[PDB]
């Protein structure tokens, strides 16, 4: 489930650069980001 | 109202925050207006209705010369559809033609539940009901010259919603 | 007539588990960030100091205790389950230990004579179980410096840093990254109120961290000004001022 | 709300225990007792409920002493009162020999008090449902007090408890007034009589005997001893002359 | 008037005998019956009563039950309970209404108390708690003959 | 076990039900107390009164006097007052003989809330629903005020306030003592330091209350002393002498 | 680097200077989403009230060049606010800054009135004279009269500070 | 809420009704810690509404202060928690 | 000359003990007119003016009668003018039983304005 998340996540990021495609670039930092909920205080 | 607000003295702690919350800004909207902070919206009293309390809501209508608008709640409760959306609707446009006016909600449970245990038999018409009450609050018409004034014996069946400042901000307690 | 109540208030649930720890712990991780950490020239423990009011005295409260000597104490829960087990902690470290093998108890005996006592606690009934966890940080002379985490169970586990409280895990990942064995005192200070920065925001000072070490010897601290005959405490406790000037120390 | 109704080992949020709430009720639910404070002494009356002529007169009269100069009546239940009254004799007993002075009105408020709040620490025992009022004459001054069960106890003027507490303190009080305090100790015992009548009025299904007994420094020389004879038969007619009926 | 406590002594036969005493038209009012699961209707019935009892008067309603003008609890389940606070709310307010005048009689009848609504504490509604205790040695006698 | 408030144990929170209500409903007792520091005194005011004509308002008492020097402020009902009265009086006079010396506002606060604590965790006794002023003139450290409170949480003021006008007291003393730059006003005669201490009331809670509708206990350097009725009257009047 | 070495404080910093850069190149969109990450980034963590107050600077001076003066009139009164409450204790530089453009953004959004109020208030105001205060008054009032005499006066001999 | 966020709530609520250089937030960030955006917004309009009722055309610091304090307690609880004080 | 000043002075603290403070005795212009007039004899109405404003700040057996005797003293002080005129001012700002502030109805209270505010604008 979280695989689909990244994804949407990193689509965010590639609609307010303005780009009509996602790159990895997106996608590194989407994983970057469900990782900081997994480890809560 | 049919009792008198100078009268009824003796009762005083109540009459004079009653007085402040409802008469100034009716009388005198401009000096709200001018500083840029809202009149008052909704008014609770709270603690027993069998000390007075009824006594005070006609009292306080009197002196302004408002329109005193009585509503039993459950009255509010027809089983068709619509009658139930048509008399909140009905309540406000006349109050706001016959403004000043008191809208006096007599034992707000019954439009204004919390629900019974979370489940429903007959716990969403109360639903229905009180989405409109929060809908005119929440709405680009304001209360100012209409002023309601909600009483039950007990706060513990009024829902969050209202409990919430913007809904009901003043809450006067029966001391 | 008097109390009759001897079964047990901690007791089994359909899991394994034991109701009276599970609810105590909550307490714990609502409770005030601490800290501990060993710097391999010292050992350094920050809590926070907290008023209850501005006039009030904050020299009264206590969230640092010298359990004995060279060795302090700070801790995550309930204050006045806290308050309670210095005290019969204190009293055993002396009367046992203090001229019977001429000296304070180990570290790893006295988190052990601790664990005890929330271990009676925990087994018998007419009284609840101690709602508490310690971070006991040391020296004593036979094992260098030392921190233990003391759980309110009384189970315990060997740390070298750790945190608890409220936000522990962030807090323990810039300490890890920061501190790495061999270290001065005074940096571990510094990585310490940077760690604390990050973990609470809303208002800073140093008037609201309350810090001690273990990690230094004065003269003062033999007790006397004339000829050694022993080595005495190493405990010392920083006033504000001391602390806003390892603020101001980058 | 729940578990301090049986209990008083934990604490209500109301302040104020459920459990607590019932012991004052019974007090309420027995018969009325008063305690006249004057300006020499105290004067303790108490109604004595008339049921069948198979009881005895002067033998379940509810004035019972402690040491010499302490007179002890209550309202409420018959048990609680007597257990209570011999809880405070022995502590009085063990105060002459330890002090060799007689026991303090004041320190046996405190002995009462401390034997009743224990029993409002504990769930594991139940405490008394009685109010008594008690007084005397020491070494430092006449004095009136009344216990309440809480663990509740103050001096007092003027006292009054039971069904007919209301009508007694409405009685005392224009008689205080009138007075400085409640003038003479003799004077007291017509005052009293006046009290008993007007109480009474809340039984009516039941005749009453009056029985009253004083400790005065003026007239009985520091002693507890009863109001009988003359005085007791002089204070019926004064109560019987001004209130009719 | 609010009567509590044990029937079987003649309560109703009691209320009767007010009833005939004063020369009021008795009107037996079942709570159950207004408690409709239909809109307001209740409101009205209660309004109704008001209006023939005037018309009538001296009269007194002899309210069985106490179970569905009250029992509406202080939890949010009072929520589900309304229809009872209404029927209640409003035969109050109308007896206060008219409080100078005495026409109209409240009778309320239960084996014992039940939470409700502050009502005990004034004049113009049912004032009055009157307690039921037993018979004694003259009363069962008299019973008896 | 039982329940978390049929007997004394952990909530499922991991909080005490017992204690929270503890700090709550023994303040509304009609009872607001504040004390304040002197120069070379200590100030109390209470509030105390007495419903009936016919109650003799001496016996009422809700400051005590501890030792000859010691005061101790009860807030809270007259049933639990006596049990922390007895415990206090009987650590002050242990104390005196056993270490040699008088006992600190400190030592008695710190004892007194192990001792709750203790009976906290109990499963048939309560926590003491008092909150307990201790309050003298040490020679150990000028006036002192050491307030412990029902959790066994104490804890030391140098000014304090109970009731719900807690923040009404001190938000006056520490604008106060922001401009002045001390905790602690000076003069030495005990008079103008009471004065000092109404004109904070007076304007915090709003309200002048009669001689038999105040106590005031006063502490000194060996002694501690309440006002007599008159003598509260007295220095009510003196403020408006100014006036 | 910054965000996997725990160099957060300086985060800002950067952030603040990555806008300025982008504004001058002609990327008026890229400005305002930097800004936004330094926003994040500020409120992560603790910070002194000055820097926050800086950003909210850099805010309104965006929301001129992309429109919605009502807007920059708002972080600008923000900033105006706290500096009131700092007295006379914040910086030199950040105090004229605000003012300058405060009264700016009123003469755009037609509130005329206003910069004349903000010229008679001196907490909100400060002590400040200098040329840039002065042709604002006199671009405000050269607004009112609907004269463009008084225009180029201003523009003339104010140059050097105000352009 | 965190710090720079409340900052910002009292700062605008404030722009709408009366203020003067009194109306100081170094205060205000002290009194409260992270309450949601709604309740800080809710409370900021409620404290300039209730002093108008109390017959003040002006807000100041002070007339916030006296408006809260009432609103916020009418029982009086010892310090926070029994987790730390 | 003093025996006057003195029943004055004295029936003062009879007054005092007089006035209607709690429920206890009563609240009379009859003894401030014995106060006031005769001071006003023994004296002059000018040194009676700066006394009695003092002695306002205190009791006054109700504030209708200060308010009352204020307005006669205050019509001598206009008669003569001078600095007289400029005591006016000094006693309305000392003490409100003329601009009064425990109630806000009066003939007089307007009247005491009209005059001050007149001579301020002339």
């Amino acid at each position: 489930a979280d695989v689909k998340g990244v994804c949407t996540e990193a689509g965010m990021y590639a609609l307010r650069e303005r780009r009509i495609h996602v790159t990895q670039e997106d996608f590194e930092l989407a994983v970057g980001k469900v990782m900081n909920k997994n480890q809560e205080t | 109202g049919e009792i008198t607000f100078d009268g009824i003295g003796g009762l005083t702690e109540q009459i004079r925050e009653l007085r402040e919350v409802i008469e100034l800004p009716l009388k005198n909207p401009e000096i709200f207006q001018r500083v840029g902070i809202k009149p008052p919206k909704g008014v609770l009293l709270y603690g027993p209705p069998g000390t007075g309390k009824t006594l005070l809501a006609k009292a306080v209508a009197a002196t302004i010369g408002a329109n005193f608008i009585f509503s039993p709640a459950s009255g509010i409760v027809d089983k068709y559809i619509g009658e139930s959306a048509r008399i909140i609707r009905e309540m406000f446009a006349y109050a706001k033609e016959h403004e000043p006016c008191i809208i006096f909600m007599d034992e707000v449970d019954a439009i204004g539940g919390r629900r019974f245990s979370e489940g429903t038999s007959a716990d969403r018409e109360i639903q229905r009901t009180l989405m409109e009450l929060l809908t005119q609050m929440d709405g680009f018409d304001n209360l100012g010259q209409t002023k309601i004034i909600m009483a039950t014996n007990r706060p513990d069946t009024l829902d969050p919603a209202l409990l919430r400042p913007g809904r009901l901000d003043r809450k006067v307690e029966i001391p | 007539m008097t109390d009759r109540y001897s079964f047990s208030l901690t007791t089994f649930s359909p899991s394994g588990k034991l109701g009276q720890i599970d609810y105590a712990l909550t307490a714990v991780k609502q409770g005030v960030t601490s800290l501990g950490i060993k710097a391999t020239n010292g050992v350094v423990i920050a809590t926070e100091k907290k008023s209850s009011s501005p006039l009030a005295m904050s020299e009264t409260l206590s969230k640092v205790s010298l359990l004995t000597p060279d060795i302090g104490a700070v801790y995550s829960g309930m204050g006045p389950d806290y308050r309670v087990l210095v005290d019969k902690s204190r009293k055993v470290a002396h009367t046992s230990y203090k001229r019977i093998y001429g000296e304070y108890p180990p570290t790893k005996l006295l988190v052990s004579e601790v664990a005890k006592i929330m271990q009676e606690a925990t087994q018998s009934g007419g009284v609840r179980p101690f709602g508490v966890s310690l971070l006991i940080a040391g020296h004593d002379e036979f094992n260098g410096f030392s921190l233990y985490q003391v759980d309110p169970s009384g189970s315990y586990f060997p740390w070298k840093a750790t945190a608890i409280g409220k936000g522990s895990v962030a807090a323990k990942t810039f300490l890890e990254k920061r501190w790495n064995d061999e270290l001065e005192l005074e940096d571990a200070i510094h990585i310490a109120l940077l760690t604390l920065k990050e973990s609470v925001e809303g208002e800073f000072n140093g008037d609201t961290i309350e810090l001690a070490i273990i990690g230094d010897e004065n003269p003062d601290l033999l007790g006397y000004t004339g000829i050694p005959t022993d080595k005495g405490p190493r405990f010392r406790k920083l006033t504000s001022q001391e602390i806003n000037d390892r603020l101001e120390a980058l | 709300g729940t578990g301090y109704d049986l209990s008083n080992s934990v604490f209500s949020p109301d302040g104020r225990n459920f459990q607590v709430e019932y012991a004052v009720k019974a007090v309420e639910n027995g018969t009325t007792s008063i305690g006249i404070k004057c300006n020499d002494g105290v004067v303790f009356a108490v109604e004595k409920l008339i049921t069948s002529k198979l009881l005895v007169p002067q033998k379940n009269v509810k004035i019972q002493v402690v040491d010499r100069h302490i007179g002890c009546v209550y309202s409420g239940l018959i048990p609680d009162g007597r257990h209570l009254v011999n809880r405070g004799r022995e502590e009085a007993a063990s105060f002459k020999k330890l002090y060799k002075t007689p026991i303090p009105i004041p320190a046996f408020a405190d002995r009462l008090g401390q034997y009743v709040q224990a029993h409002t620490l504990y769930n594991s025992v139940r405490p008394f449902g009685v109010s008594t009022i008690f007084g005397g004459v020491d070494k430092n001054g006449a004095h009136l007090y009344m216990l309440e069960p809480s663990g509740s106890y103050w001096g007092y003027k003027g006292a009054a408890t039971g069904k007919g507490r209301q009508s007694a303190k409405a009685e005392l009080e224009k008689l205080v007034d009138h007075h400085p305090e409640g003038l003479s100790a003799r004077e007291a015992v017509k005052q009293a009589a006046k009290i008993i009548y007007l109480a009474h009025e809340d039984n009516k299904e039941k005749d009453f005997e009056l029985e009253i007994s004083w400790c005065s420094l003026s007239e009985t020389n520091g002693l507890h001893k009863f109001v009988k004879g003359d005085l007791l038969q002089e204070a019926i007619d004064f109560a019987q002359k001004e209130i009719n009926g | 008037a609010l009567m509590y406590g044990p029937p079987g002594t003649g309560k109703t036969l009691l209320a009767r005998a007010c009833a005939a005493q004063t020369n009021a038209t008795f009107l037996k009012l079942a709570a159950p019956q207004l408690v409709q699961m239909y809109i307001g209707e209740g409101a009205k019935l209660v309004r109704d009563a008001f209006a023939l009892a005037k018309e009538k008067a001296p009269t007194i309603i002899f309210i069985d039950e106490l179970d569905a003008i009250g029992t509406k609890r202080f939890d949010s389940e009072k929520s589900g309970d309304r229809e009872v606070q209404r029927t209640m709310l409003e035969l109050l307010n109308q007896l206060d209404g008219f409080s100078s005048d005495d026409r109209v009689k409240v009778l309320a009848a239960t084996n014992r108390v039940d939470v409700l609504d502050p009502a005990l504490l004034r004049s113009g509604r049912l004032d009055r708690k009157i307690e039921f205790p037993l018979p004694s040695e003259d009363s069962r006698a008299q019973i008896l003959q | 076990a039982g329940y978390d408030r049929h007997i004394t144990i952990f909530s499922p929170e991991g909080r005490l039900y017992q204690v929270e209500y503890a700090f709550k409903a023994t303040n509304q007792t009609n009872i607001n107390s504040l004390a304040v520091r002197g120069k070379d005194c200590t100030v109390v005011i209470s509030q105390k009164k007495v419903p009936d004509k016919l109650l003799d308002p001496t016996t009422v008492s809700y400051i005590f006097c501890i030792s000859r020097t010691i005061g101790m402020v009860v807030n809270g009902p007259i049933p639990d007052a006596r049990n922390a009265a007895l415990r206090a009086k009987a650590e002050a006079a242990e104390f005196r003989y056993k270490y040699g010396y008088d006992m600190p506002c400190d030592v008695l606060a710190k004892r007194m809330a192990n001792l709750s604590q203790i009976y906290t965790q109990r499963a048939y006794m309560r926590p003491l629903g008092v909150i307990l002023t201790f309050v003298s003139v040490d020679e150990e450290l000028g006036p002192s005020i050491y307030k412990t409170d029902p959790a066994g949480y104490y804890v030391g003021y140098k000014a304090t306030a109970t009731g719900p006008k807690q923040q009404e007291i001190t938000t006056n003393l520490e604008n106060h003592f922001k401009k002045s730059k001390i905790d602690h006003i000076n003069e030495e005669s005990w008079e103008k330091v009471v004065e000092f201490a109404i004109t904070h009331m007076i304007d915090a809670l709003g309200t002048e209350f009669s001689k038999n509708d105040l106590e005031v206990g006063v502490a000194t350097k060996d002694k501690f002393f309440t006002l007599s009725a008159e003598n509260i009257e007295e220095r009510l009047v003196a403020i408006a002498e100014q006036d | 680097e910054f965000k996997k070495l725990d160099d957060k404080p300086s985060l800002v910093d950067v952030h603040l200077l990555e806008s300025k850069v982008y504004h001058k190149l002609r990327n008026l969109a890229k400005s305002k989403a930097s800004l936004t990450a330094a926003r994040t980034a500020a409120n992560s963590i603790y910070c002194p009230t000055q820097t926050v107050a800086e950003l909210d600077l850099m805010s309104g001076i965006l929301h001129c060049e992309d429109k919605d003066y009502k807007t920059a009139f708002s972080y600008f009164f923000e900033s105006f606010e706290s500096y009131h409450n700092l007295t006379t204790h914040n910086s030199y530089e950040k105090a004229c800054q605000v003012l300058k453009y405060m009264l700016l953004s009123k003469i755009m959004l037609n509130l005329i009135d206003d910069v004349k109020n903000i010229l008679n208030a001196k907490y909100t105001k400060e002590t400040y004279q200098s040329r840039g205060i002065d042709a604002m008054k006199a671009v405000a009032e050269a607004y009112n009269n609907r004269s463009l005499l008084d225009f180029n006066t201003a523009l003339k001999q104010y140059e050097k500070e105000l352009m | 809420r965190d710090r720079r966020e409340r900052r910002l709530i009292f700062g605008t609520i404030a722009s709408k009704m009366s203020l003067a250089p009194e109306a100081d937030l170094d205060s205000l960030i002290i009194r409260n810690d992270s309450l949601s955006g709604a309740v800080i917004a809710a409370i900021m309009q409620e404290a300039g509404l209730r002093a108008v009722r109390k017959n003040r055309y002006v807000i100041l610091q002070s007339d916030l202060e006296e408006a809260y304090a009432t609103q916020v307690k009418t029982d009086n609880t010892v310090d926070k928690f029994d987790f730390y004080k | 000359a003093q025996n006057d000043c003195n029943s004055a002075l004295d029936q003062l603290l009879v007054l005092e003990k007089k006035t209607r403070q709690a429920s206890d005795l009563a609240s009379s212009k009859e003894v401030l007119a014995k106060i006031v007039d005769l001071l006003a004899s023994r004296n002059k109405w000018d040194d009676l003016n700066e006394q009695l404003t003092l002695l306002s700040k205190k009791h006054g057996q109700l504030k209708l009668s200060i308010q009352y005797m204020i307005q006669k003293v205050m019509e001598y002080l206009k008669s003569s003018k001078s600095l007289d005129l400029n005591t006016r001012i000094s006693v309305i700002e000392t003490i409100r039983v003329v601009t009064e502030n425990k109630i806000f109805v009066e003939v007089e209270r307007a009247r005491v304005t009209k005059d001050l505010v007149e001579i301020k604008k002339e």
